[PDB]
């Protein structure tokens, strides 16, 4: 119980607040959240779109 | 290492100059070096955001390896099979390295016993 | 000043806490301990005022030239770790009589046991102010030293500070 | 509400000023000795030895046990600089003309090592690294319209 | 939309489809769901029910236009009149300059985070818009001083058009 | 260094006198880089501060 | 500037026909509200000033000065009770009179559109400071105090006088908006070069600037806290905003006749705070402070650009709250011991705990700690000052440096360590006193939220 | 920044040989290890200063 | 035997170590008595104040008003203009003005010919 | 914990371009650093109680 | 610190329990009201060593000033009582 | 075993 109502007003209101202070007023103005690009790998599908970039060339197969 | 003696406490031209290697022709001394190949293409390191100094020859095994990472994720106690690949082709790359200078300390002392015959009999 | 006696007294306990520093180890402390003391056995009474000093002096130089650059110090002493450490919490009592009545009622008893001491040192103080012009000389104290109440129910001269003082971990 | 007879005059001349001044500063005649008569607007006050409080006897009673005075005593001319928490004058170790020569000599060696490990590194043998696409001359902000001067590594 | 995409661009996002390989569950996306559930819903029925209270009561505000005055060049000269309209355009210009140069600056730090670690080849369009703009910046408002005035701007450019209007001239001799 | 820290702690144990080495002082009192910074440095600013940009 | 200007008038009225006990609650009630009717001035607009009429105008410059000089006086109330308890009705009257007539010059000095209405009121505000220091003072040295500030003053306004009337026979107009337009640059003459000293000496010695500063330790010593409150907060930046309005007319050649002022701010700040450092009064420590701090105000209006403007600005503002508030904790001190030195009351953080944080907060504030406005103004000056001249570095390095020296050296001095024993009479902080603290340290904090409104036209 | 480290996480671990405090001995290991990560950064590894941090 | 203690202007001689504090004649001892009887003087000056309960404010001390008094208003009185004052004060006074001036003059004079030659890198110097 | 930094740091410092004189001072610290780590065990835990006898 | 305060008894008993594991007084002969210099025939520095043992076993340093004016037990518990504001 | 902790007062 204590930690119950801890964790809702500490976790739960704040994080109502921040996301909604985020959603609605910060990423309503431009480049005030910018995230990295995902990195994209040889061989993978984009959501976006559908495009399967070639998976890669051969590999001089190696050991050890 | 081993040779900074050689380096400081010795003769200068036996012992390479790592600022300025290589000194002699890239061709002189085999017949015909076949060019280092790259496996992977710049559109697709560009694509991984893989550091500029990881953009060398032995790229195309990180890119596997990280691959590995995220598409195991939890699984860091995993993916080793592609660490060493990427760490082998690294030592091979570093051997490489030796081997350049390794042929690059003899060419010197080649270019001493030739200067030192013609100048000595003269 | 301080003597002779006073000096060689002194300097024989810093030796022995200095030596202590050295040492460490209790066994080897005893071991020279009492090593130590014996230099001192040697040279007791001797006489010769004269002679007496230059062995003091010579004393005083090995003793500088030999001492731990980092002596042990007690932790609550002159160089301590916990020297003063509680002056922040020793609150004097005169602040008590500014505190406000209401809550001052938090502590009935303690502040009536107060009007006491109060009660009592103003009464006193005329006499103490007696007892130190007739025990004093005409040119003033020579000394720091005061003397004590010679009567029954006197209480001796300045004394409100030395008894209320406050204590030494008063939190 | 202090008159100007008991508060700090001038260089004492006579004697007997001298008497005076030891008396308004309580202090043995013997003892008050005006600093020297430079010009520099010192006056009679007396001057004490330059002592920082910080060497006084920890355990006599104090009248300010922080300070290390007591009340009515005459106050050294640069009392707030030797207050126990500024400056130190106490008998070290170590004496002061060695301390100097210590120190300075650890840091002059320190530094000129310094520079020698400079001009001398250490190194292990290997060729400089190499990398593809003329080291990477489009990846390093290279403008691709510039013709680059052609970089080729070969196997060995 | 919030703001127009031609003044702050966007490259499109690029997200890989997940493709698992340890049999583990990733708790992220567990995590993604319960947040969704306990964070994005509550937020989302709350900011609705006020935006609706905003489709009630709807009124407007305007961008101020200014229309053009004639500038300090045609001001005649000791004639305050003229000069005072001159010189608050100038300074309502010179405020736009001023963020004309932060959407530039703006935009090129983003890039540099978009594109992460391949950022000193990926942003080449915004490093030399950004450069270029400065330089214009730099040439109409800079060592002009606290006390700036479209006197003294003017005055920077005829020296620089002096001094560029010279070279020209050697240059063409040859 | 543990093999050398362990030998030299036991010599602590063994039953004998000692020397005041000047090494060891340098190092128990910091290289007196305190010692003379902290003691010089103050006088000389708080008696610069003083004796000229006051008095 | 009419709806600043009676009501202030009649600030007069209501103090002489008040009860005779409510003299101090009408006064401090209503010039409060004086203050709260201060903010109107803030409709700014990015192009052009604020002009009201042929005689007064408000820019971003005159705007945070206005507030903060209304906002001082029912401070001053306060702060004055104490110390005037046992003074005779009528002469208690006139002392709150002599803070209205100060305030009602200085709000007309402020706005003054024409350069000679500002020099008839910049010199009139010396008749009510001079009284106030003069008569209401504790000290024999008072009286000297009084002559000391009065002829630092004139001997510099006197020149400046002849200045302005010399400007307005060539210019033909002393209008600040005129001059923007009518400017034209300074020839290199002697004739010039004695031009501008006249234009400047009356203000640097105001500042002051360090050389001619022997009066400020003087003056802000003996005055009684009324005075000191604003002989620090309001009448030192005087001399800044007429710099900032009077360098408009003496280019280019401020170029190099500001290297000698350069020279005397930059060093005089190391000589000042070195000052400090060594003080044996809690006041006049507080009073060299403020030397130090209006040193970097001189260099911030000498170099000219946009960032120093900003800086000056935001700093004479930050410095006024400060400086009004640290004259204000040494007044609660004396008002309990009655002296000035400031080792002989020590370890007052066991005996006043709440007053003791009011010491720390305007002490962090005094050594410019980030992101206070102090800061902001600091900041954007070594910024300016470096681009000047990138050795500039040092010296504002070194002024940091001893700057955090001496505020923490009377925060340690007065609050810490152990309290004297022989000090038996140090009652708890009254309301009066707490307020009298928050009012000066809360704005402060605050315009740390919103520091546009004191950054000056340059913003 | 290598050498600065260098000398830092010599001089400041010398000192620490004859400490008797406690604390002091702990504290004299913090400016070793903040000398080692500057070394570190003088190396041109910077992720395995922050590392270091971190453990 | 062992070397002698070297005295510096900060580090006070041991006062163990000081050949006055061994022999103690009949003067010398004399001499510690007055400085007691004095000091124990005070001390009881001090104290009947400190005591007394009817007491309440501050014990003003003329030690310490002496000590501010000739710190700061008695030292213009006491001044003379000499050989010491004067070139002291012209060394501390305006050496250092002097000094200050050609470093910066000179710093920029030197770096206004970098810009009107064009050879000062400003590429991004868009704030002054 | 500290293997997996440390280690790589000196591994690293020994096999980089660097001053020879500021790598000497790493490895010769890291030797300081096993003696005053064994001056506490060895003053504190090991050996005979040397506190007082209350305690 | 959690420290156990200290009690009359408790300095008292520790007092004695220190000097009758010394070497030099005879532990039977031994009283609370017993001199070292006129009683138990003790010279000054062994009294000198009785503080220094005195001072290891309640941890805190005794002025020498005043460490060389207790020549009784009696002295020394009320020293030490004092000293640590110890009443009952 | 409660004692009385002095402390200014903490009321004003
Ligand atoms: C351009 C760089 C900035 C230059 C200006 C700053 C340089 C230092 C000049 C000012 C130093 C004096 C400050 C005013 C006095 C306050 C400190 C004080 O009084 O001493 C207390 C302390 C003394 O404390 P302590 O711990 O050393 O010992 C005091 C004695 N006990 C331990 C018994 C209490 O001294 C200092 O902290 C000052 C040391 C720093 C000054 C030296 C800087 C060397 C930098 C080398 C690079
Ligand atoms: C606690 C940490 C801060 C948490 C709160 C932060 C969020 C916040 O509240 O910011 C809101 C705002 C800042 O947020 P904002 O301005 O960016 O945006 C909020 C409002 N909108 C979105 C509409 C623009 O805070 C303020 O602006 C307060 C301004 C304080 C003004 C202080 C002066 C008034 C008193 C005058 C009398 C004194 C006169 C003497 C001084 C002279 C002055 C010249
Ligand atoms: C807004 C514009 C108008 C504002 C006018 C100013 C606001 C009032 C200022 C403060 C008034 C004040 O000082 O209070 C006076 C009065 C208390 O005085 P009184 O009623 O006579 O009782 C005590 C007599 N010993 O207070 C009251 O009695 C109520
Ligand atoms: C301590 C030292 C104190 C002594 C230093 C002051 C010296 C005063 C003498 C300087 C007088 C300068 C002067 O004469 O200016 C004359 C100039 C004439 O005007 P104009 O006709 O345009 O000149 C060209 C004609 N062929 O007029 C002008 O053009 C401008 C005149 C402006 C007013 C000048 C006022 C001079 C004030 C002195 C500087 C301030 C010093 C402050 C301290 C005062 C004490
Ligand atoms: C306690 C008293 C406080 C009051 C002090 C009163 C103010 C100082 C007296 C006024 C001084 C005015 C300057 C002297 C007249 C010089 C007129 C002149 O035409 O100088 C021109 C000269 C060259 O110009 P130029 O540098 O080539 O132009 C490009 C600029 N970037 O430009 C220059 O050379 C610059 C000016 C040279 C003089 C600067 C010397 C600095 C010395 C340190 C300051 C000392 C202050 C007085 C100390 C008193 C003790
Ligand atoms: C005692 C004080 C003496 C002052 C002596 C002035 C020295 C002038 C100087 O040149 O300082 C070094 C630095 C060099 O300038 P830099 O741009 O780095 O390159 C060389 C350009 N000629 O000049 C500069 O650019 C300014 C360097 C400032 C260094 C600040 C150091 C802060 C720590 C103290
Ligand atoms: C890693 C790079 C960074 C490294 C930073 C650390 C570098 C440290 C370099 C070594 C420093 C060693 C100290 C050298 C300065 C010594 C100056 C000195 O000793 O002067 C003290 C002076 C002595 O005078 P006095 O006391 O009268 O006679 C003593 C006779 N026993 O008494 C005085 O104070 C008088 C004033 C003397 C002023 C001398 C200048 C200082
Ligand atoms: C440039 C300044 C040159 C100063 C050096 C020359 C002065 C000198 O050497 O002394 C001359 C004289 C003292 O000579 P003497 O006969 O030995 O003593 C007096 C005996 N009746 O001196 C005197 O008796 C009278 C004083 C001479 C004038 C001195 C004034 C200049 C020195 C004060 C510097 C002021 C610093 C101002 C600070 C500005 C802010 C930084
Ligand atoms: C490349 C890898 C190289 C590794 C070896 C490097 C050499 C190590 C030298 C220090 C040895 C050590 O631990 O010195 C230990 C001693 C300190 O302790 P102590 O004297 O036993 O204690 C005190 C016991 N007294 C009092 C009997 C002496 O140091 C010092 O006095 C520090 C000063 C010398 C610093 C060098
Ligand atoms: C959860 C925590 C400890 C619980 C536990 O025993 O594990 C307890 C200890 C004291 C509690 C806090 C205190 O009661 C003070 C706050 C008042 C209310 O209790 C709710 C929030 C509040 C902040 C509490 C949150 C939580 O219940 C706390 C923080
Ligand atoms: C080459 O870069 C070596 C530089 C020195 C670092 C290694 C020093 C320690 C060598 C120990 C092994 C020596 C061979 C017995
Ligand atoms: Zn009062």
């Amino acid at each position: 119980y204590r930690h119950s109502i801890f964790a809702f007003t500490h976790v739960l209101i704040p994080v109502w607040i921040i996301h909604y202070y985020l959603k609605y007023h910060v990423t309503t103005k431009p480049y005030t959240i910018v995230e990295k690009k995902p990195r994209i790998f040889p061989g993978d599908t984009i959501l976006e779109t559908g495009e399967v970039i070639p998976p890669m060339k051969e590999f001089p197969d190696q050991h050890h | 290492g081993a040779h900074l003696a050689r380096r400081y406490l010795g003769d200068a031209s036996v012992e390479p100059d790592p600022l300025r290697m290589p000194t002699f022709p890239p061709d002189y001394g085999f017949p015909e070096r076949k060019e280092r190949e790259m496996v992977a293409t710049q559109q697709e390191m560009n694509d991984a955001q893989l550091v500029l100094q990881q953009r060398d020859y032995c790229a195309h095994y990180l890119i596997r390896f990280l691959k590995c990472k995220r598409d195991s994720f939890p699984n860091f106690l995993a993916c080793k099979h592609e660490r060493h690949d990427w760490d082998y082709c690294e030592h091979l790359d570093y051997v490489k390295r030796m081997k350049e200078f390794e042929r690059e300390r003899r060419l010197l002392q080649r270019k001493k016993r030739r200067e030192q015959r013609e100048a000595d009999m003269a | 000043y301080l003597t002779h006696q006073q000096k060689v007294l002194r300097l024989y306990k810093r030796a022995l806490r200095h030596l202590e520093s050295w040492c460490i180890h209790r066994d080897k402390y005893r071991y020279f301990a009492c090593l130590l003391r014996a230099r001192f056995d040697e040279h007791k009474n001797e006489k010769d005022m004269v002679k007496a000093t230059q062995l003091l002096r010579e004393a005083e130089e090995e003793f500088w030239h030999g001492q731990h650059p980092q002596p042990y110090i007690f932790p609550e002493s002159p160089g301590g770790t916990s020297y003063e450490r509680y002056e922040c919490y020793k609150v004097p009592e005169w602040c008590l009589d500014d505190w406000h009545p209401s809550e001052k009622a938090m502590y009935p008893d303690y502040f009536a046991k107060r009007e006491q001491w109060k009660k009592l040192r103003r009464e006193s103080w005329e006499r103490e102010v007696k007892q130190l012009q007739e025990e004093t000389p005409v040119g003033g104290p020579r000394t720091e030293a005061l003397p004590p109440a010679r009567k029954q129910g006197d209480l001796p001269p300045l004394w409100w500070h030395i008894v209320t003082r406050p204590r030494e971990r008063p939190m | 509400h202090i008159t100007k007879d008991m508060l700090p005059g001038p260089y004492p001349k006579t004697p007997e000023e001298r008497a005076a001044a030891a008396k308004k500063y309580n202090m043995r005649v013997e003892d008050y000795e005006p600093y020297p008569d430079d010009g520099t607007g010192y006056g009679d006050y007396p001057k004490l030895p330059d002592r920082s409080q910080q060497e006084r006897d920890p355990w006599y009673d104090w009248d300010h046990p922080d300070l290390r005075l007591n009340w009515g005593e005459p106050m050294h001319w640069d009392l707030d600089m030797y207050i126990r928490n500024r400056v130190d004058t106490s008998p070290t170790p170590v004496n002061w003309n060695l301390m100097c020569k210590h120190l300075f000599g650890f840091v002059a060696f320190m530094l000129f090592m310094f520079w020698v490990g400079e001009t001398y590194p250490a190194y292990q043998p290997v060729g400089p690294k190499q990398y593809p696409y003329n080291n990477l001359y489009l990846e390093r902000g290279g403008d691709p319209n510039k013709e680059p001067e052609p970089v080729v590594h070969y196997e060995i | 939309d919030s703001w127009d995409k031609d003044v702050y661009p966007e490259p499109p996002r690029r997200t890989p489809a997940p493709s698992p390989q340890t049999s583990l569950p990733n708790p992220i996306t567990y995590l993604t769901k319960a947040f969704d559930l306990l964070v994005d819903r509550p937020v989302t029925l709350v900011r609705e029910f006020i935006e609706r209270q905003h489709a009630k009561n709807k009124y407007y505000y305007y961008h101020r236009e200014f229309r053009r005055v004639p500038d300090i060049t045609e001001c005649q000269e000791k004639d305050v009149l003229c000069m005072f309209e001159a010189e608050m355009q100038w300074r309502r210009d010179y405020k736009v300059d001023q963020e004309i140069v932060n959407i530039i600056q703006e935009r090129l730090k983003a890039c540099q985070q978009r594109e992460g670690e391949s950022h000193r080849q990926n942003c080449a369009k915004e490093l030399e818009q950004f450069t270029q703009v400065v330089k214009a910046y730099q040439d109409r408002y800079h060592d002009l001083g606290a006390h700036y005035s479209a006197r003294k701007c003017l005055a920077k450019q005829k020296q620089r058009m002096l001094a560029e209007r010279k070279a020209a001239k050697e240059a063409a001799a040859a | 260094g543990f093999i050398l820290a362990l030998e030299i702690s036991n010599m602590t144990k063994n039953l004998k006198y000692h020397y005041p080495s000047n090494a060891f002082k340098f190092s128990t009192l910091l290289g007196y880089f305190p010692t003379i910074m902290h003691r010089l440095a103050p006088y000389m600013n708080l008696s610069m501060s003083q004796k000229s940009a006051s008095s | 500037m009419l709806k600043y200007i009676i009501p202030t008038i009649m600030l007069m009225p209501l103090t002489w026909l008040s009860k005779n006990n409510m003299i101090w609650v009408n006064s401090t009630a209503h010039s409060l509200l004086i203050s709260f009717t201060s903010l109107l001035l803030m409709n700014q607009f990015g192009d052009n000033s604020l002009n009201f009429s042929l005689l007064f105008f408000s820019d971003s410059l005159s705007t945070p000065l206005l507030i903060l000089t209304m906002w001082l006086l029912p401070l001053m109330l306060m702060a004055s009770q104490h110390h005037l308890s046992k003074e005779n009705l009528t002469r208690k009257k006139l002392f709150i009179t002599m803070l209205i007539s100060l305030q009602l010059f200085l709000i007309m000095t402020f706005t003054a559109m024409e350069l000679i209405l500002f020099y008839i009121l910049f010199e009139a505000t010396l008749v009510p400071t001079l009284i106030i220091i003069t008569r209401w003072g504790n000290q024999t040295e008072r009286l000297n105090a009084g002559l000391y500030f009065l002829f630092y003053t004139l001997a510099g306004s006197l020149p400046l006088l002849v200045a302005l009337i010399y400007i307005q026979n060539t210019v033909g107009s002393l209008n600040f908006l005129m001059l923007q337009y009518w400017v034209q640059p300074v020839h290199n003459s002697w004739s010039n070069v004695f031009m501008w000293l006249a234009c400047m000496m009356a203000f640097m010695v105001k500042m002051p600037l360090y050389g001619l500063h022997l009066w400020l330790p003087k003056a802000h010593v003996e005055a009684p806290i009324a005075g000191s409150m604003v002989l620090a907060a309001v009448l030192l930046k005087l001399g800044g905003y007429g710099m900032l309005r009077i360098t408009l007319i003496l280019n280019p050649m401020t170029d190099f006749m500001a290297y000698p002022f350069i020279m005397l701010s930059l060093w005089g700040m190391i000589m000042t705070s070195s000052i400090c450092l060594r003080q044996t009064d809690l006041k006049s420590l507080i009073a060299y402070s403020s030397v130090s701090h209006m040193a970097l105000v001189i260099v911030a209006i000498l170099i000219q650009t946009p960032w120093s403007y900003m800086g000056a600005t935001a700093l004479m503002i930050a410095h006024g709250l400060t400086s009004s508030m640290l004259f204000c904790l040494a007044n609660s001190n004396y008002e309990r011991i009655h002296s000035r030195t400031m080792i002989l009351a020590r370890g007052l953080q066991t005996l006043l705990p709440l007053m003791a944080t009011w010491w720390l907060l305007a002490s962090l504030t005094n050594l410019a700690l980030p992101p206070t406005i102090n800061l902001i103004g600091e900041l954007f000056v070594v910024m300016s000052t470096f681009s000047w001249s990138n050795i500039t570095i040092i010296l504002m390095g070194v002024n940091m440096v001893i700057t955090a020296l001496y505020s923490l050296y009377m925060l340690i001095m007065t609050q810490r360590g152990k309290y004297t024993y022989h000090i038996n009479n140090i009652s708890p902080s009254f309301t009066r006193e707490n307020a009298l603290m928050s009012l000066h340290i809360l704005p402060l904090l605050l315009l740390t939220l919103n520091p546009k409104i004191i950054l000056g036209p340059l913003y | 920044t290598l050498c600065l480290g260098a000398i830092t996480t010599l001089f400041t671990a010398m000192c620490a040989l004859t400490q008797n405090d406690i604390k002091k001995i702990i504290a004299f290991s913090t400016s070793s290890q903040l000398g080692l990560m500057m070394v570190t950064i003088g190396i041109n590894q910077p992720y395995l200063a922050f590392l270091h941090i971190c453990t | 035997s062992f070397p002698k203690y070297e005295a510096s202007r900060l580090s006070s001689l041991p006062t163990t170590l000081d050949p006055a504090e061994y022999d103690i004649s009949s003067e010398t001892r004399k001499a510690q008595a007055e400085r007691l009887a004095i000091r124990s003087r005070l001390k009881r000056e001090y104290q009947l104040q400190y005591y007394d309960p009817s007491r309440r404010g501050v014990i003003e001390d003329p030690a310490l008003v002496r000590w501010t008094y000739a710190r700061s208003a008695n030292i213009y009185p006491n001044f003379r203009p000499n050989t010491k004052t004067s070139l002291l004060g012209a060394l501390f006074g305006i050496g250092p003005l002097v000094f200050w001036y050609y470093v910066f003059k000179t710093d920029r004079d030197r770096k206004e010919k970098l810009i009107q030659e064009g050879k000062l890198d400003r590429t991004f110097n868009i704030s002054y | 914990t500290g293997f997996y930094s440390k280690d790589l740091i000196i591994e690293a410092a020994n096999t980089s371009y660097t001053n020879a004189w500021a790598l000497l001072m790493t490895l010769i610290a890291t030797s300081f650093t096993a003696i005053y780590s064994t001056r506490i065990i060895f003053f504190a835990l090991l050996g005979q109680p040397r506190f007082p006898t209350l305690v | 610190s959690d420290a156990p305060p200290l009690t009359l008894e408790g300095i008292k008993d520790r007092v004695l329990y220190v000097l009758k594991l010394y070497d030099k007084i005879d532990p039977e002969k031994l009283s609370v009201n017993s001199h070292f210099m006129k009683d138990l025939g003790l010279d000054s520095l062994d009294q000198v060593e009785i503080i220094m043992a005195m001072e290891d076993e309640f941890g805190f340093e005794i002025p020498d000033i005043d460490a060389e004016k207790l020549m009784c037990p009696q002295e020394i518990v009320d020293y030490i009582a004092d000293k640590k504001d110890v009443y009952e | 075993k409660r004692l009385f902790i002095i402390k200014p007062s903490g009321f004003y």
